């Protein structure tokens, strides 16, 4: 039941090299589905927070689903959706302060 | 319940426990897989699926479980049988065994209480009493109609609220997954959860064939529960029909009942749930109105004093007949309500929209323009004259000209548009009528577009360039250059004026009026969807000299785009937006 | 009481091992933005992980692989696609982080691994390859997926088994790339405005004052492939964390924690432009919404300042993560792309809160706003118990009609605004809060793979295990066919059966999405086929023609000698739809005129479709004639199978082209 990282610990090996030797081969038992953490802590000392790293997840996503969208396609049905739903929450987000603007 | 008995299953993991979380039925995973549904709505469902019985999987489900969510390959069970995972933390071991075996442990506790026993007495013994279609078994099938599933919802989702509160999650997920409708959104069951819901039946279609089950079922699982009942004429019929289901389906020493007065179910305790009929005239947690569009005075009093209460439901199950669809009690309440009433109707609002609720009707018995975008139109006017900076600089102007008095279908439109941000605005309408007989109805018509730009324009000043105007001349050309003449010398008391031009086909003029043919369609076309969107809207301080006598200009305007599938005022607006090639000077 | 059936087992570890490969997907979408020089210290677990999940999709991969094949389910599903969304996001991360270090540039390196330079690839193909020509579409969206499998189980009377098993690995490997990250959904694929296929069931179902179901399609924004998952965030998050911060020296801490105290010591501008009504000078909403912002980005804008200097002060370098290393991009958004994406140090929901504290203040309407309940039981309740002049006339008449909408909008309408409003904060929540994913994706590919699946195994499992009697070479048999044919042509339909043909028929015509008539609390074929109708937007004068195909010496009698289940003359997909449904009628009112003319067995004309396996690998497939849909072999008459049910070596099967060559051979049989 050994685990993988107590099995394998060197130089940078290409991946490939690592399956080639360790896993692959028909010999072994794969055991220990023990995962790793792979979140560093420059990340949690800004972001100590699931729903803080999740937020800040999602702001990025959402500004990289923008500046690819901004060779030449030019039509990109996606980025058509993506300047229409920023063109209608505009609208949308305008009406709803000027209604309530209304109400009193 | 099966998957509530399921071991520790080790399964060390690495992400500190300050992240860490326990979902049930597997031991402690990062706090991640508590934020997605994708693995949160499989580890909850999978666990749900235990404690809903044998007879609620369905008619085909496989063997031994509900195969379409727990089934694992002969295959694929024996690889996994053969995974292993780091096993432990010795100082951290027992923690998460004592969290998992605790939430286990809620769970199993959640399983043993005795109102969720009613509950599932309830459901299981519904669904096993359908497959007969409800006969009179002592306890080619019954399957409900799709009221006939809304009124057992109702029902079900309520009592579960009232007899089971302290376990508002966990039997909210149980009874979708019994229903046979998860990834339902929250919202849906809280609505379900809602009382005095109104429901509005055809004859025949049956609503006394599915009550009495009902209300048989709701008294012998529950307990201590009453359930109120009231009719007009002196609920003989239901009231007898449930004596005879319950002592048929249960001892019959079991019921006891005064002939049109309280039914009683009896029980090992004094629970004794009762029936009492408020036909004839406390708590009572159903109340099933069983006719809503006949009430005498002094009868709906008692009804307006049990919604006072905090535990009763009251169902307006009535009947309709199509002859008398539009009830003078209940089918004007779908005015002023929201998620209140339910019609079940199969010709829908139109004269015949039934091939589409077609194959919707039973088998035994064998609008270009959103309401929405309609409402949110008239319901909300930007003020023009205090955001003139978001309007376009040009004001678009399209008249469609009738020469003729007396007549219904003799009005001019008249509509002047612009842009509003990238939206169109609507800055005035008239739907003019020639006086009969003038001498000048080209001047008249002329006069009343000069009019209302003029109001536009003093309401506006200095924010617009350039006027262009169109003047309709598929009734008359020579009219419409008439028309286009006396608008262009009135205006002649800042803005240009310019007028649409065509050049008719073997002609080299170029006429001041505008044909509208090939362009009908394209226009209509945009205007629809950017109405629907809602893209079009009316100024708050909208010009109207002919419709301001009788109607709401913006209130008329949409009366006519009603009949999109006398439309002089729809086309003219249609058309001015349509022209928000280059017309000239 | 003690030993719990392995299955469970099995599938305890199978969820454990699917939150451990979302937490590694996580930690994944989480190094895709991290500083390269930090990708780099976590290397070495980023290629262990990348081994485990290899490794890991090695010992799964048979049986998810027999699994495919036999009844999948949406935990499968889901753990196929994390594991190889995982495997792909792992490799490529991998890649991408050693290609660093070679031009050691951090702008190339995000410009790769959050894809700003890829060629888009969420489109696909599909080709669903019916009969009567093949029809092919592109996946583009989320809906777009949800919208074909709906069309696929709409038509899947007429789409054999292996192009379906084709289209529905090129849409898996299409969910593998939208579905794979199952936790941020990326805006470019998304409609919230598309109501998927649980958006109609739960209209049906909830209540509908007039207003057709038609109607009220268009304004639902469907919360459903896309959830909002509702995220909250502290505002000193970071000095709440730093105290308690892990594998922190104390004098380093405590340094740290100083820099914080003593560094702790939008675009608002361009909301002029918006359309903003009402009184120009004083307190109003636009100026409330702005002072909200400002508030928000000062606050923002002072936990960055802390951030940058609080890793000052621990690491000593001012990390670069990918919205500090794009920032010349970022900042000079416009309002609107400012409020979509934006506040890494806020959350949507405190955009929203920002919003609605602008919006509702000092005034009725707030009291339906806040609770509608009451509203409609007040409603209930009243139910129960019932140049110059043209200047100055222009001013007075806008003076007038100023008042009279004011007067209305107070007074009348209320319904109409507090559902207009509803509907607004709805669509404004659904932008603004952090979309994560939907079950809806999964569930509904499972239930149409599994019964494509299920036919294609049924058409591979009858194959032997006995006598094999086939009609579809034919001898003789058009000499017991035509006779066998006239004999049934002969009678009347009995109009008192007719319930009952007419709920076979759409017990057949149904596809095995839409159950619904199978739920222990079953509604008639009726509504579960007019969902799988309805849902895939069905011509009008299509839909009658389902309820109405039953109420009519013909039209029983349609099929050819040989070809009964055969479109080669015919082209198109509502034409083929119309020849399969003259088929299936003719097959159902073959087996009730048979029944009612011979006494011989019962037939019961069941689907392939059914069975569900049990516990592990059994079927007990039982006898009668099934549909199985497959113009190869249509029609297969399961005579007798086995004393348990499962198709052994006394499981004689006859299969046919021809319906009444089945008809015939039964009764031979039996
Ligand atoms: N889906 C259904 N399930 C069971 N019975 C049904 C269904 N549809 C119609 N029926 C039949 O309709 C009748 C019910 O009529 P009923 O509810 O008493 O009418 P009313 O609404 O006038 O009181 C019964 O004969 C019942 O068998
Ligand atoms: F359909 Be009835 F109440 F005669
Ligand atoms: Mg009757
Ligand atoms: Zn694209
Ligand atoms: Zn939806």
């Amino acid at each position: 039941l050994r685990d993988t990282i107590p099995d394998c610990a060197l130089r940078s090996q290409t991946l490939e090299s690592l399956d080639a030797r360790y896993v692959s081969r028909d010999g072994a038992h794969d055991a220990a589905v023990w995962f790793e953490d792979m979140t560093p802590a420059e990340l949690e000392v800004v972001f100590p927070t699931t729903d803080a790293k999740l937020n800040y997840l999602s702001r990025t996503q959402r500004l990289a689903s923008l500046l690819t969208y901004a060779t030449p396609d030019t039509a990109c049905v996606h980025g058509e959706l993506l300047a229409r739903k920023r063109e209608r929450f505009a609208a949308v987000i305008n009406r709803f302060l000027d209604l309530h603007q209304i109400l009193r | 319940g099966d998957a509530l008995r399921v071991p520790f299953l080790d399964f060390a993991t690495a992400t500190p426990k300050r992240h860490q979380t326990v979902v049930p039925g597997v031991g402690t995973l990062h706090d991640c897989c508590e934020h997605s549904p994708l693995f949160s709505a499989v580890a909850r469902r999978l666990l749900f699926n235990s404690l809903v019985p044998a007879q609620l999987k369905g008619r085909d489900f496989g063997g031994d479980h509900t195969a379409k969510l727990e089934f694992l390959a002969p295959e694929l069970v024996r690889a996994v049988a053969r995974l292993r995972f780091k096993e432990c933390a010795p100082a951290d071991v027992v923690p998460q065994r004592n969290a998992y075996y605790s939430v286990l442990n809620t769970f199993q506790a959640l399983h043993r209480s005795e109102a969720f026993r009613q509950l599932v007495h309830f459901v299981r013994d519904f669904a096993q009493l359908l497959k007969t279609s409800f006969r009179a078994s002592s306890l080619t099938y019954g399957t409900l109609e799709l009221f006939q599933k809304m009124i057992l919802m109702h029902a079900t989702y309520f009592l579960a609220a009232v007899l089971l509160g302290d376990h508002a999650e966990q039997v909210n997920t149980f009874l979708r997954l019994v229903f046979e409708i998860p990834l339902f959104s929250d919202a849906a069951v809280r609505h379900f959860r809602q009382r005095a819901t109104v429901f509005l039946v055809p004859r025949r279609h049956g609503k006394t064939w599915f009550l009495v089950p009902l209300i048989a079922l709701s008294l012998a699982s529950f307990r201590g529960i009453k359930i109120g009942y009231t009719a007009h004429i002196r609920t003989e019929p239901v009231f007898e029909e449930i004596d005879a289901c319950l002592r048929g389906w249960f001892g019959s020493a079991r019921v006891d009942h005064v002939k049109g007065e309280t039914i009683s179910f009896s029980f090992p305790d004094g629970s004794r749930s009762t029936i009492v009929f408020a036909s004839s005239h406390q708590d009572f947690n159903l109340l099933f109105v069983d006719e809503a569009n006949f009430i005498r005075p002094d009868a709906v009093q008692t009804i307006m004093g049990f919604l006072n209460q905090a535990n009763c439901k009251i169902i307006f199950v009535s009947s309709t007949n199509t002859g008398k669809a539009s009830t003078s009690f209940l089918y004007n309440l779908r005015g002023a309500a929201d998620e209140l009433l339910n019609v079940v109707t199969y010709i829908c609002d139109d004269h015949m929209p039934r091939v589409v609720t077609h194959t919707n009707a039973t088998a035994c018995s064998c609008p270009v323009l959103t309401k929405s975008a309609g409402e949110r139109f008239l319901l909300y006017r930007p003020s023009t004259t205090t955001n003139s900076g978001l309007m376009a600089p040009d004001l678009y102007v399209y008249v469609d000209p009738a020469f003729t008095a007396n007549t219904r279908a003799s009005g001019t439109g008249v509509a002047v548009v612009g842009r509003y941000r990238d939206d169109y605005i609507i800055f005035a309408l008239e739907h003019f009528f020639l006086r009969a007989l003038t001498g000048s109805a080209p001047a008249d018509i002329a006069r009343c577009v000069v009019h209302s730009l003029t109001q536009v324009l003093a309401l506006h000043p200095g924010a617009f360039r350039g006027v262009r105007v169109a003047v309709e001349g598929n009734s008359s050309q020579d009219s419409a250059v008439a028309i286009a003449t006396h608008v262009h010398t009135e205006m002649h008391r800042g803005p240009e004026l310019l007028f649409y031009h065509c050049e008719p086909p073997g002609s080299a003029v170029l006429y001041p009026f505008f044909l509208l043919n090939k362009q009908k369609t394209p226009a209509f076309e945009h205007f629809i969807k950017k109405f629907n969107s809602g893209g079009v809207m009316a100024s708050q301080e909208i010009v109207s000299a002919t419709v301001r006598l009788q109607t709401d200009p913006v209130e008329y305007l949409l009366e006519q785009l009603n009949n999109l599938t006398s439309d002089d005022l729809m086309v003219a607006v249609i058309m001015a937006i349509y022209l928000a090639g280059p017309p000239h000077t | 009481a003690a030993p719990v059936s392995e299955p469970t087992v099995a599938r305890q570890k199978l969820l454990a091992l699917l939150g451990q490969v979302q937490t590694y997907v996580f930690q994944i979408e989480l190094l895709r933005r991290c500083d390269p020089h930090i990708g780099r210290g976590k290397l070495p677990q980023l290629k262990l992980n990348a081994l485990q999940v290899r490794a890991l999709r090695r010992r799964l991969r048979p049986g998810l692989e027999a699994q495919a094949g036999a009844f999948l389910t949406p935990l499968s599903v889901t753990l196929e696609l994390l594991l190889e969304y995982a495997w792909r996001e792992g490799e490529r991360l991998l890649g991408s982080l050693e290609t660093f270090a070679t031009a050691g540039d951090v702008a190339a390196f995000f410009t790769e691994t959050m894809g700003l330079a890829r060629p888009c690839p969420y489109h696909q193909r599909v080709r669903l390859d019916t009969y009567g020509g093949t029809v092919h579409m592109e996946l583009c969206f989320l809906h777009d997926v949800e919208n074909f499998l709906k069309q696929l189980n709409y038509c899947h009377l007429i789409t054999p088994s292996r192009g379906a098993t084709a289209a529905l690995e090129r849409v898996r490997e299409f969910m593998v790339g939208a579905v794979g990250s199952g936790l941020i959904v990326p805006p470019e694929l998304s409609d919230p405005s598309h109501p998927c296929a649980v958006c109609f069931e739960e209209l049906c179902v909830t209540a509908n004052q007039g207003a057709t179901i038609a109607s009220r399609l268009a304004d639902r924004i469907c919360n459903h492939v896309t959830q909002q998952a509702q995220v909250r965030l502290d505002a000193n998050e970071l000095r709440r964390y730093l105290p308690h911060a892990a594998g922190l020296s104390d004098a380093d801490r405590a340094r740290a924690l100083s820099v914080l105290d003593h560094a702790l010591a939008y675009a608002i501008s361009e909301l002029q432009f918006w359309l903003a009504s009402g009184d120009r000078a004083g307190q109003t909403t636009m100026d409330a919404f702005a002072s909200n912002l400002t508030a928000l980005a000062r606050r923002e804008l002072q936990q960055e300042t802390a951030a940058v200097a609080v890793e000052l002060a621990l690491f000593g370098r001012r990390a670069e993560h990918f919205d500090r290393a794009f920032g010349s991009h970022l900042a000079a958004l416009d309002m609107v792309d400012a409020l979509i994406i934006g506040g890494q140090a806020t959350s949507p929901d405190d955009q929203i809160e920002a919003l609605i504290r602008a919006c509702y203040d000092h005034h009725p309407l707030l009291r339906r706003l806040v609770s509608p309940e009451q509203c409609d039981e007040e409603a209930l309740r009243r139910v129960l118990a019932r140049w110059g002049d043209i200047a100055t006339q222009a001013a007075a008449d806008v003076r007038e009609r100023r008042r009279l909408y004011a007067d209305r909008l107070t007074k009348r309408s209320l319904a109409s605004l507090g559902r207009c409003v509803r509907e607004q904060r709805g669509e404004l929540e659904k932008m603004l809060r952090v979309s994560v994913h939907g079950e809806v994706l999964p569930a509904t590919f499972a239930a149409v793979a599994n019964g494509f699946a299920a036919r294609a195994r049924f058409c591979a499992l009858t194959a032997g295990a006995g006598t094999v009697i086939d009609n579809r070479s034919a001898p003789g048999v058009f000499d017991a066919h035509r006779f066998m044919r006239a004999s049934l042509l002969r009678h009347q339909v009995d109009p008192a059966l007719l319930p009952s043909i007419t709920h076979r028929f759409f017990e057949l015509v149904n596809g095995p999405l839409f159950d619904h008539s199978t739920h222990s609390f079953a509604q008639p074929p009726n509504t579960a086929l007019y969902y799988s109708v309805e849902n895939v937007g069905l011509l009008p004068h299509l839909k009658e023609e389902l309820a109405r195909f039953i109420m009519g010496g013909a039209d029983w009698a349609v099929s050819e000698f040989q070809r009964f289940y055969c479109f080669d003359g015919i082209s198109g997909i509502t034409p083929t739809q119309r020849a399969a449904w003259r088929y299936i009628r003719e097959l159902i009112i073959a087996t009730t005129l048979f029944a009612s003319v011979y006494r011989c067995g019962e037939l019961e004309l069941r689907r392939p479709d059914c069975s569900r396996p049990t516990s592990e690998g059994r079927y007990r497939y039982p006898p009668g004639v099934y549909l199985t849909y497959d113009s190869d072999c249509p029609l297969v008459a399961i005579v007798e199978s086995a004393p348990d049910g499962c198709i052994g070596p006394r499981s004689v099967v006859v299969y046919d082209r021809d319906v009444f060559s089945i008809l015939y051979s039964v009764l031979q049989h039996l």
